[PDB]
Parts: C-alpha cells; structure tokens; sequence
C-alpha cells in the first residue's frame, strides 16, 4: 500500500506535466495558424469591453499580437496595444506600438532595422475608413537595435486614437477590433 | 453553378 | 482500497481525455501541414476504390478537402467531392463543389464572394489532360453570402465527369486521384 | 491487489506511449515552424564545435536539414552536411549535399528533377562574402529520379569548403553556421 | 555535382 500509493503519486505528477505540455501545444498551434511571412500582420482582438476593463483595473495593461515576419527567415516582429492608453495617452487614448523581437536569423539581417512601418486600426464599416500612421525607424533608437533580449523597447504612437472616437465610430463590432501592421519589405533579400 | 442536395 | 480504486479511476479518465486530445492534434497537424495561402488547392484522395464503395453503400456520401485560403488573412474555403455523385449525377458521375467557410477575418472581406473559381481533376498520365471548369460566382446565391454558420451551401458541378470516363482514363493511379481548385486572387488586397 | 498492480501497469504503459507522442509532436512543431515554400532554405546549425567533434569520432557523420519546398504542393527537398567531410573531402573539408525527398504530390511533378540548385555557406562577418556553388542537375543521375524511397541519393560538393578556411574566417559566430540552399522555381508550372 | 558515400 506504500508502494501502491507511491506509484499513484508518480502517475498523478506525470499526468499534471502532460496537461501542461498539452496546453502549451494548443498555444503553439494558435501561433502557427496565425503566422504570416509577407510583413503584414492582421491582429484580431476579441472581448474588447471585458479587456478594456481589465486595463482600467490595472489587471492587464497591454496586449501582444502573435509574431509576424518579413519573410520565411526574416525579421521577427509583433505589435503591442494599450486599450486604456500609455504615456501621454493613458486613460484618454488607445496606444499602439511596434516591437522587434529576437529572431533565429538575426545574424543574417541588416541592423539597425530600417523598414518603413504602418500601424492601423481597421474600420469594420462600409466606408472602410481605416485609421493609420506610418514612420521610418530612427537608426539611433534602441528600438531598432539588433535584439539582445526577447524583445526590444516598443516604439510607436501613444496617442494613436482617442477612446471616445474609437468607441463611437464603427471600429468596434461584435466586441472585436482589428489591428493591421504593414512593414515594407521591397528592399530586402527575399 | 448548382448547389449540393 | 476504495481510495486506491478511486484514484485509479480518476487517472483512467484523464488518460482517455489525453488520448482524445492527442488524436485531435494529429488532425490539426495534418490540416496545418497542407494549408495553402495563395488561393490554389491541391487535394489528394487516397483509397479511391474503398471510398467509392463507401459512397455507393451510403456509409460516406461525400468528402471534404482541408481548408485553403486566398491570403494569410483572407477567405477560408474548401472543396467537396461526391465519389458516387450527387443530384443530377448521382450514380453516374463524380460531383465536385466549392465551399465558402466561416473565416476569422470575414469582417474585413468583401461580400458577396466574387472571385473566379476553377475546379479541376488532374491527369496523372503523360498527356496532362486535366478536366477543368471555371465559373464566376453568381452574386445572389446564398453560397457566397457572408458565412453565418461554419459552412455555406456548396456550389459547383454535379455532372463534373462521368464515372466511366474517370475510371477508363489516366486520372486514377495507385488508387489515388488529385483535385485542384484555383480561386483567382488578382483583384484583392495583396 | 493483483488487480491494482495490473491497472497501475496499464497506466504506466500508456503514460509511456503518451510521453513519446508528445516528444514526437515537439519535433513535428519544429519542422513546421521552420518550413519554407519558395524554394529557399536557410539552415541554422548550432553547437558547431561539439558537432564537428561528433563527426571526427564517427558518432554522427552527417546532419540533415528540415525539409523545404518549391511551392505549397511542389518538390520536397532537404540538405545534408558532413562537418568532417565525405568522399574526397573526408577529414579535410566540409561537404554539402542536396537531397530530393519523396513528396506527397510527386505524381504531379516533372521527373527527372531539373531546377538549378545553389549551395551556400553564409558569411556572418560584416563583409558578407558568402561561399557558393551552383549546378544544373544531370538528368541521368539517380539523385533526380522520381523518388521510390524516403530520399534519393544525395548529390553536391564533397569539397565545398576546406575546414581550415571555414574555421579561420568569419563563417562561425557564437558556435553557429548558416547554410542556404536556393532552388530556382521560375520555370515551374505549379 | 557528385554523390555521397
């Protein structure tokens, strides 16, 4: 019964580990199924009301997109949103940022990152009047240095869109917003 | 273009 | 011993859930390994004879292809085949249909779906004499509405190829046929 | 008590089978996560010093890359490296080879394989003087016949780069090398 | 191009 209990304990712990690995693979699948390799990210954010509230309460201040890429072995990048705003936009705006991540082929890519970036909030209405802004990465920013940790300092627009505009327009629909990031890729090796 | 049954 | 039996029963249950979950990611891997994001589907159907007999016996009337896409965040679509035929081709033809599926990014895409679609069954013999049929989706068919359920009503060709032709030609080889769908992606966001 | 031991034994067995399948899926993820469909392979090889030594000792003579493809439903290919050389380069060279693998859509592709193939070792130093060698396949080699087994005979350059050259230059940063293979796809009718 | 061993 000592032995019987030992083995039952061993199995319970292994069954716990297997539940963890299975849950981590569900997340890995989701990342793969939403990957893109042409330098264009479409990010679908569901449960806006609940999530916007979790940023006001200070539970979850910001959200990250899945990674996306300039090519199959290009820059690894992603986007960061603050539904209740950050910096000069905290509490008054939606804040949107661009993030360089450490990719496996960084030793083969030009540094600093110099590709043109377009941030966008998609209009789900018939006008299709998308909000957007672009910039050319400043080469002196540590935002575009060759990554040394998992991600570089985010860079973008603290006052992208005022919350009042975003909530009274047609950007929100079925409690969902879409963010689009377009990285120009037409001056790099394919 | 016909539909399925 | 009642406690030992209870924990054994609890582990057996969790082992079954894991076995289901493992089997289900096997399918997910096969869907991901055959995904296509350039608007062209190649569909490999193995075990023709057995699956044809299954359709004749009424075991399995139709088969679905894996999904394919117009872009990384575009329309989700698939193909439907009736090996023993459907509608006006039941018993005499193979029927082949196009299916619009509910896509995660539907709120961003034009509806109704208006892209040219070509349905083909490939010639595996040296002639490369593929059977083909293109069509312009009729903007009023419910087959091309913004999906409300998982799949719209399929639309296509009930009398695509007569079975006698199919089985007397070079279309079958090692008990395998190949179906190709081409959706034209030239007039859309790139 | 005999009954309790029986069920523990069954559970242990099936936990062992799940531990393998999970290990297998981790590998399958990594294959998918590094897959490519435009005819260009980048192959990152870490732990060069330890792996070169494994070849000198005959533990692991050669390493294979993950598969890559000419299109979503095209040729399936990969690369084979000997860090301590093969044939007329054994012990003096790094040998780099190209492999045709059996692919799911082989019945649809031209055979023999005839696309131009470029093998390269990337220069991680700031000069970017990549070492490269191209070739047109010989239609009579069995290396480019329609596969009958998992892989054909490898074919390439037994004296691609001298080990002294390789290790004295700037091809090895952080005990890593990068191998690039470029297959020309611009003649392929999809 | 040459084959392997």
């Amino acid at each position: 019964t000592g032995l019987l209990e030992s083995q039952l304990s061993r199995h319970d712990q292994m069954l716990s580990v297997h539940d963890i690995r299975l849950a981590d693979m569900d997340l890995r699948f989701q990342v793969l199924e939403t990957a893109s390799y042409n330098g264009v990210l479409i990010w679908k954010i569901r449960d806006y009301k609940r999530r916007k509230q979790e940023a006001v309460m200070g539970k979850t201040l910001s959200l990250y997109s899945q990674p996306f890429y300039t090519g199959y072995f290009g820059y690894k990048m992603c986007a960061r949103v603050y539904l209740n705003g950050d910096g000069m936009g905290k509490g008054t705006h939606l804040s949107l940022f661009f993030v360089i991540m450490r990719g496996e082929y960084d030793a083969l890519l030009p540094w600093p990152f110099k590709q043109k970036v377009t941030l966008m909030l998609m209009d789900q209405g018939s006008s299709r009047r998308h909000l957007g802004d672009a910039f050319k990465p400043d080469p002196n920013s540590s935002s575009f240095k060759k990554p040394t940790g998992e991600m570089n300092i985010a860079s973008g627009c603290p006052v992208f869109v005022a919350q009042t505009v975003l909530e009274n327009g047609t950007y929100i629909k079925d409690d969902t917003i879409f963010i689009k990031v377009i990285v120009d890729t037409s001056d790099l090796p394919d | 273009p016909i539909q399925a049954s």
